[PDB]
């Protein structure tokens, strides 16, 4: 219950210097992926169908 | 160099799939790098120049 006045105010006397530390993703993990090296390991007739 | 006991035979990677393996009819430990490594890369700077 902070008070509240009409002719009256807080003003500050005295202060403090504080370092806030943010933390943003910026680079996703860059991946490619082959997808008959995947799929069709060693084979000729997966890769026809 | 892994520790093979005499009946196991297949070491599995954290994929679940054949990594180390013994030949049945001679004793030895043995490791497996699979082939067909990577792609194709193709580096040109501009046809008209
Ligand atoms: C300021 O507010 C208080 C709150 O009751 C009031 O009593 C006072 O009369 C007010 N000041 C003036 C100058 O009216
Ligand atoms: C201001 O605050 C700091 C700590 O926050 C204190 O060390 C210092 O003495 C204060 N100075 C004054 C002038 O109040």
């Amino acid at each position: 219950s902070v008070a509240y006045s009409n002719n009256s105010i807080a003003i500050p006397t005295n202060f403090t210097i504080s370092v806030t530390t943010e933390i943003l993703p910026v680079s996703m993990t860059k991946t490619s992926v082959d997808c008959t090296m995947y799929i069709c390991g060693d084979s000729t007739e997966c890769s026809n169908l | 160099n892994k520790k093979f006991l005499p009946f196991q035979q297949f070491g599995r990677d954290i994929a679940d799939t054949t990594d180390a393996v013994r030949d049945p009819q001679t004793l030895e430990i043995l490791d497996i790098t699979p082939c067909s490594f990577g792609g194709v890369s193709v580096i040109t700077p501009g046809t008209n120049t």
